[PDB]
């Protein structure tokens, strides 16, 4: 829920493999299957 | 005639590169953000050759 609009896609990895910013502030996605097609659950969360 | 291997090199991968600490010399140290050592072989899972 507590989340920021951002533009910049100057991403990274950190120890955790979780796509973050230069602040080590986390990204969010969505979740989608391995076999999943369209979004499945709309809820945003860290990409892994 | 004797051809015995004497060993082999050790491959160090990080899983944050970019936040290794810059030593002299060319050389970088793990610290916290840039993860734990991952020891490993050349040219086996993702190492390279």
């Amino acid at each position: 829920q507590q989340n920021e609009l951002t533009r910049n896609g100057a991403f990274h990895l950190n120890k955790e493999n979780y796509m973050v910013t230069a602040n080590d502030e986390f990204l969010l996605g969505y979740q989608v299957d391995p076999s999943s097609g369209e979004v499945s659950s709309y809820e945003p969360q860290p990409i892994n | 005639g004797e051809n015995v291997t004497l060993g082999r090199v050790a491959l160090v991968r990080v899983p944050n590169e970019q936040g290794l600490d810059k030593k002299g010399g060319t050389q970088w140290d793990s610290t916290q953000f840039s993860g734990d050592k991952i020891w490993g072989e050349s040219n086996k899972g993702s190492f390279g050759t």
